[PDB]
């Protein structure tokens, strides 16, 4: 078995989901921020924010809203997790003691039921009379708001329509209703249902079906004044109330997905639209008064405010400020003004909250030869992409490095003190027949440039039509200086060309110190690439000189360097080159059992490969044969989304169900079938995506630091900016670690009472496993933050083992010292 | 001549790699050497002699043999390690089973997820499925372990039947005593659950069946770790064994013994009311506690389901190759 | 595809056994013997009838590529039986057989299994897989002596004793080299054709074609008159070649 320690070194950043309401007081305006498993609580000032309570849950965060039921005096909070776990919270203070009441819970998972296209989505009645919940494909689940219904029961209603797009309760209703937009094969519809407590079903709606654009996204349930739903889409934006339709089809929007909405009036007379390209529009329902006293709506505009951060969620707050909650970019609050600036823009940027975005890829560099370490990042993307600095000094110094384009990979090369980055920006078909950037960046804003001229797949008798509008990735290999992070120079590869793997390294017996490039060449026809190339080149004397290329018959997903040779997946395959004295690569062996050969590790002789479904196969290079050799696969089927290497017998792979694994050689000699066996001996839910494994660390080593019990460093970079790291323990050390994680979980309340085993269980939609082999460090350095009296209570009868004294029982301020330690690996 | 099998050398493959672990040994990839074909070896090791021969392997040499069928996995040839011996008595030299490899098992590709099944790819598969337990069935052969790794797909959209390993002839007129603890847990009908020996080919149907669900949903159906606990999930659904739906269940073993939590009404028809209409009384059917009420695998074929899915248009499974490696933004 | 498993009469002349200097009369008392063993054997284990005869096919075909002065023909016929049970779904343990075989063996012929019988035996399953070229499939001349009963239609007590009569001469045909030289489905009618003439039944009566003088061509196609003959004169041979009369 093994035995290893999780902790977080920087919480998820990504913004999730917001909400504003009455949460913390009746009076108060509040502001709910949801990043993954984190809830902020905040309180809406003239100036901005002032933070009052943050609280950890053991579950996604899928669902949030606030409602106030009749007979409460402030609005109540619904959470739902992604595993289901819903819950109805309460904020309560006594005093300077803040804490969070679960007032009712249960898990409302089906024993059968299909996950929908479009993901959870939960909506409440305008009259608080039940929660609605979109689980499964074909059914409606309806959890009735009685005092009653402190478990949270609920039933499901049979729902025709099978693939349902969005819903949302409606205002101005006899009874409980819903519109919602589904599509079937003859194109996007909006029905609307009325829902029945008494009977349990649905019941005709009040208005009948009216056909809608087929990329028809959201439903907007518009206030009493006007009543009924606005439906956006790419094109168009409608509104519906029974007979009433209208319909504006503004060129403006065509440009870009609109993805968010936010009601700014009350009325219903003012919302905001956010779009994928940033923009920030107002969507303005104008009103016409008839004789009967009745308010009919006229007709809609849509009008551009400016630009904010490509936006999951909008919150409008009060006066002239908006929170722009970003999962791609920085997060940040805006000022709407009344009067354009000189640039024709109503919107000034006030504040910004730091996102380390999606962490395509990093590393770890000694910028200023400290023995630290810094942590150099490749974050966000689009005009958000950025690379980010990081060292500690107690919290994070994060130094911003903007790009404006799409970052995938970096590597740090010292011997040109800078670094290579792999960049990817949109360009549009433009009326020249070429394309056209939406905005200058870092491949286009680089010192000295150039492109690459590259005659390999020069014939292309296969046509590729280009339309008027369509957008295409154009990639290159940025070099940047390590002290200023200026753009030193920019390669653009063919177009077409996607740039997936860097390395710098020297082969050989070559001393010049290369980048080298895998890339593939990808046309939306093809199912997965068939051309591809290596590329090397050396940066010198500002400029990046190609050296040598090879072609390959696929995509070149991966690439390390391996004792002087260069060791590329391409595809299924696994090779290993030599780099000959006429500066071209060799192949010298192959190895072909694989699917999709999508990372690679090495150590040693040895390699990891982690594939697209057949989780990871250890590798050997066999000298004295010049081959390779299989030496152990894990045969149960996971999706990989980052492999590292641990030590010499253990491996680490993180799933794209979000969850970690460790595999070891079953090192028993009795059965050949026994040694080819890797064995999952560490299973465990980390509840983000891992894009990067990382050996390092952030923390200074002035070699004056006490040796921790631990041993080992991994860093881990996730899509929600979590950062991570793994680390390794004696069995000694487990044991007391994990007997005071169940006795920590006896103690510790919960939000939601959500059972922390629960939450680590490994999770699959096909398997659900409890965890093994993992310290839930956030969970033991926890410890050092609950009260006296429940510390006391915690160490009741715990004994050592395994130690200078076999059996040792420990005290309250024993494990203080010990967890203390612990917090000081990051 | 292409029948003297057994003496023909496993030189003539090259070795890919291990895509699975067996029962009797391990499963390799390979290509052939002269024809450039890939194929899969499975390795059967005598070397252990408490009883030789790997009975299990006897029986998918037999019964492969025989069995010819677009939807059963076409057993090639039999292979051998070099002697390196003149004499025999000292070879531990193991055989080599030579099957048609196929790129993908549906385990495989449904723990991804990611696969997207439409009505039209679950006809195409099914049929087939069923084309090929019909063609053993009428051949007098009960499969009698039907899991979702034992299917077998291409991606062509071609299905395959393997891992006949515990396949037995049934007899409908001399009632033979069986082994009882053959289909897994989730994959394994109620009668079984019941220690009903002398089981009919109506166990593989079951199995059938709680595959139709799983690929409507993504998930298996009954999923538990212990006997009871499986007649218990099967009976939150199905209904609970009682002699007002299975006449019959009087007799069984653990009638009396296993008894679910409840008399469960059957709610098949409402926790699946969002199938279609075709599927869902094809699962109804196939579900069927009694295994003499349970419909054949014939039965299943002269459904309104599959009774006119047309072989020809395959209709494969879409299965992400580019852009599933970065999730979109 | 599928290996042929049949010979003519006169390539019997030229197995092994013969070239090696082993006469005719001995290969046949050989082949007889070790088919008996089997025979005898595998009854006290009280396996089906199908796993004897089976053993005995493995055993039959086995002496057409080796030679009895090289293979101890006990130690074939136990290790045939023992794959006959695995292969027919009546498996043995191989220790099982060895204490069956001596209880029945003499002590010099007991000692072809030298001195680890159990070992000489599953050593030997490795030759035999590859000799019958994985053929394991077997049909043998029971199923279709049924089949056909089943289709004549008449006096019950007539048609029992032509069954039994010739269910007998099955059970005797083992012996002999016949389950290499003709199908099992001609061997099922020759031993209903000479059933019915040592009964002096006229079969074509209870066929569904009465006045169909040749009432086996409707079982099985292609059969001459002269095939059968052969047949049945080597049935009787065996029969006069020792004491025992024919059963009636
Ligand atoms: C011998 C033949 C019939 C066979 N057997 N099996 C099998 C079964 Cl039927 C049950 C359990 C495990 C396996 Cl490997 C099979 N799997 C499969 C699916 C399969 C599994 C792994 C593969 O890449 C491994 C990459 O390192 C590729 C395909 N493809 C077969 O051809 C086959």
């Amino acid at each position: 078995m093994s035995y290893n320690y999780v902790v977080t070194a920087q919480k998820p950043t990504a913004v999730n989901g917001c909400v504003t309401g009455h949460f913390t007081s009746a009076e108060d305006l509040n502001l709910l921020i949801a990043k993954n498993t984190r809830l902020e609580i905040y309180v809406v000032t003239a100036e901005g924010l002032r933070p009052v309570k943050e609280v950890g849950m053991y579950g996604k965060i899928a669902v949030m809203e606030l409602f106030r039921p009749k007979g409460e005096s402030k609005d109540l909070l619904f959470i739902l997790t992604a595993k289901y776990n819903a819950c109805i919270l309460e904020y309560k203070q006594s005093g300077e003691s803040i804490d969070i009441i679960t007032r009712a819970h249960g898990n409302v998972q089906d024993r059968i039921g299909r996950p929908s296209e479009t993901g959870i989505i939960g909506i409440i009645d305008p009259e608080c009379r039940m929660i609605g919940l979109r689980l499964y494909d074909g059914l409606f689940k309806v959890i009735p708001l009685d005092r009653d219904n402190k478990e949270l029961k609920a039933f499901n209603i049979r729902l025709e329509e099978l693939h349902v797009i969005d819903v949302k309760f409606l205002y101005g209703c006899q009874a409980p209703t819903i519109c919602f937009v589904y599509q079937d094969p003859q194109g996007r519809h909006v029905k609307t249902y009325e829902v029945s407590l008494r009977e349990k079903e649905f019941n005709k709606g009040p208005w009948k079906q009216e056909n809608v654009e087929a990329e028809a996204s959201m439903v907007i349930a518009v206030p009493e004044p006007f009543g009924g739903a606005i439906i956006i889409g790419q094109e168009s934006i409608t509104y519906h109330n029974g007979d009433k339709y209208l319909a504006i089809a503004p060129p403006i929007i065509k440009q870009s997905t609109i993805v968010c909405h936010n009601r700014v009036d009350p009325n219903g007379s003012r919302y905001l639209l956010g779009d994928m390209e940033g923009r920030l529009f107002m969507l303005l329902l104008e009103k016409e008064e008839q004789m009967d006293g009745t308010v009919t709506l006229k007709d809609l505009r849509v009008e551009l405010l400016g630009e904010t951060s490509i936006a999951e969620c909008l919150t409008y707050l009060d006066n002239g400020v908006v929170f722009v909650g970003s999962r791609l970019g920085d997060s940040q609050l805006v000022k709407l003004n009344v009067d354009s600036n000189e640039q024709g823009s109503y919107v000034v940027a006030m504040e910004t909250f730091t996102n380390l975005g999606p962490i395509v890829d990093m590393c770890v560099v000694d910028l200023e030869r400290q023995g630290q370490g810094q942590l150099v990042t490749c974050s966000g993307a689009f005009k958000e992409g950025s690379l980010r600095i990081i060292r500690n000094g107690q919290k994070l110094h994060i130094r911003t490095v903007p790009l404006y384009e799409s970052p995938r990979k970096i590597c740090y090369q010292e011997v040109s003190q800078c670094f290579g980055v792999l960049s990817s920006r949109i360009e549009v078909q433009d009326t020249s027949g070429g394309t056209t950037a939406l905005r200058p960046s870092a491949s286009t804003q680089a010192l000295s440039s150039s492109v690459s001229s590259s005659k390999l797949f020069s014939s292309s008798t296969a046509p590729h039509e280009t339309s008027f509008g369509e957008e295409v990735e154009v990639h290159n290999l940025l070099i940047i200086d390590q002290h200023t992070f200026e753009v030193l120079h920019a390669h653009q590869f063919l177009q077409n060309e996607y740039a997936l793997s860097l390395v710098s390294c020297k082969l050989g017996k070559d001393p010049n110190t290369y980048f080298i490039v895998g890339t593939a060449m990808v046309y939306p026809e093809e199912a997965e690439p068939k051309q591809g190339r290596i590329v090397v080149f050396q940066y010198s004397d500002g400029k990046l000189q190609t050296v040598a290329e090879k072609e390959v018959k696929g995509a070149v997903y991966s690439m390390v360097e391996f004792n002087g040779k260069l060791l590329a997946s391409i595809n299924s395959t696994v090779r290993l080159y030599e780099w000959t004295t006429e500066k071209e690569l060799r192949t010298e062996c192959n190895h072909y059992n694989n699917i999709m050969a999508l990372y690679l590790k090495t150590k040693g002789d040895f390699i990891l490969v982690g594939d697209l479904m057949r989780s990871v196969l250890l590798l050997a290079y066999k000298p004295m044969e010049g081959n390779f050799e299989e030496i152990a696969r894990d045969f149960n089927p996971n999706w990989m989304s980052a492999v590292e290497i641990l030590d010499d017998d253990n491996f680490l792979g993180a799933e794209n169900a979000f969850n970690l694994f460790v595999c070891q050689k079953d090192s028993a000699a009795t059965t050949d079938e026994e040694r080819q066996h890797l064995q999952e001996v560490g299973l465990f839910h980390l509840g983000e995506f891992v894009n990067v494994f990382c050996h390092g660390s952030l923390v200074m080593q002035n070699l004056g630091e006490t040796s921790t019990p631990t041993q080992g460093s991994v860093l881990f970079g996730t899509v929600n900016g979590m950062i991570g790291l793994v680390t390794s323990l004696s069995e000694s050390w487990y044991n007391l670690l994990l007997d005071m994680q169940n006795r920590l979980n006896k103690v510790i309340k919960s939000v939601g009472k959500i059972e922390h085993s629960f939450w680590r269980s490994f999770h699959t939609e096909r398997k659900t496993e409890p965890a093994t082999g993992f310290i839930d460090g956030d969970l033991i350095e926890s410890f050092l933050d609950i009260s006296r009296p429940k510390m006391q209570e915690v160490v009741a009868n715990l004994q050592y083992d395994d130690g200078s004294g076999m059996k040792r029982e420990a005290t309250a301020d024993d494990l203080i010292k010990v967890v203390e330690e612990l917090t000081r690996i990051h | 001549t292409e029948s003297d099998w057994g003496k023909r050398c496993v030189d003539k493959f090259d070795i890919i790699g291990i895509i699975g672990e067996g029962t009797y040994g391990q499963v390799y990839k390979a290509k052939d050497k002269d024809t450039g074909e890939l194929v899969a070896l499975k390795k059967v090791r005598l070397d252990n002699e408490k009883e030789g021969f790997p009975i299990t392997a006897i029986r998918e040499i037999k019964i492969l043999r025989q069995l010819i069928h677009r939807s059963v996995v076409n057993m090639k040839e039999i292979v051998t390690d070099k002697q390196d011996a003149l004499d025999f008595k000292k070879d531990k030299g193991a055989f080599y089973l030579v099957f048609e490899y196929m790129d993908h098992d549906l385990m495989g590709l449904l723990e991804s997820g990611l696969v997207h099944f439409s009505e039209d790819h679950i006809k195409s598969f099914m049929k087939q499925l069923m084309e090929g337990l019909e063609y053993c069935h009428k051949k007098n052969f009960l499969h009698r372990d039907i899991k979702c790794s034992n299917i077998l797909l291409n991606n062509s959209g071609q299905i395959k039947l393997a891992d006949f390993g515990l396949a037995r002839l049934y007899n409908s007129e001399e009632s033979r005593p069986y082994t009882n603890k053959v289909i897994t847990l989730w994959y394994r009908p109620p009668e079984l659950l019941l220690g009903e020996e002398r089981y009919t080919p109506a166990i593989d149907v079951w199995s059938c069946g709680c595959i139709l669900g799983e690929l409507f949903t993504k998930k298996p159906i009954f999923q538990a770790n212990l006997e009871l606990a499986q007649l218990e999930l099967i009976s939150r659904l199905c209904g609970s064994p009682c002699p007002a739906v299975w006449p019959d269940v009087i007799r069984l073993p653990y009638f009396n013994t296993m008894k679910p939590k409840k008399q469960y009404r059957r709610r098949l028809r409402e926790e699946f009311s969002f199938i279609p209409s075709a599927a869902l009384d094809l699962l109804d059917h196939m579900l069927t506690l009694d295994p003499s009420k349970r419909c054949t695998a014939e039965q299943t074929l002269q459904s309104d389901f599959l009774k006119d899915v047309e072989l020809s248009k395959m209709a494969p499974p879409d299965l992400p190759h580019w852009q599933d490696c970065h999730e979109l933004w | 595809t599928k290996p042929c498993w049949y010979w003519d009469k006169k390539d019997l002349a030229h197995t092994p056994s013969q070239l090696e200097g082993l006469d005719p009369a001995t290969e046949a008392r050989y082949r007889r013997e070790g088919a008996r063993f089997i025979f005898d054997v595998g009854t006290r284990l009280g396996l089906h009838y199908d796993t004897l005869a089976t053993g005995i096919i493995y055993f039959h075909r086995f002496y057409m590529f080796h030679s009895f002065k090289q293979f101890p023909r006990y130690v074939t016929g136990a290790c045939c039986l023992f794959l006959a049970g695995k292969v027919e779904e009546t498996p043995k343990k191989c220790k099982d057989i060895i204490k069956t075989a001596r209880s029945l063996l003499n002590d010099v012929q007991f000692g072809q299994f030298g001195d680890d019988p159990k070992e000489e035996v599953m050593v030997l399953e490795r030759i035999l897989l590859q000799t019958i070229k994985f053929d394991l499939q077997v049909e043998h001349p029971y199923q279709f002596l049924l089949k056909y009963a089943k289709q004549l239609k008449g006096d019950k007590n007539k048609i029992q004793k032509l069954v039994q009569m010739a269910w007998t001469f099955v059970n005797d045909s083992l012996c002999t080299t016949l389950s290499l030289q003709w199908e099992p489905e001609i061997i099922a009618v020759a031993v209903m054709y000479l059933a019915g003439r040592l009964c002096k039944f006229e079969i074509q009566e209870w066929t569904s074609k009465p006045m169909y003088r040749r009432w086996w061509e409707q079982f099985v196609q292609d059969v001459p008159v002269d095939v059968l003959e052969d047949i049945c004169h080597q049935i009787l041979d065996l029969y006069s070649q020792g004491k025992q009369q024919m059963p009636h």
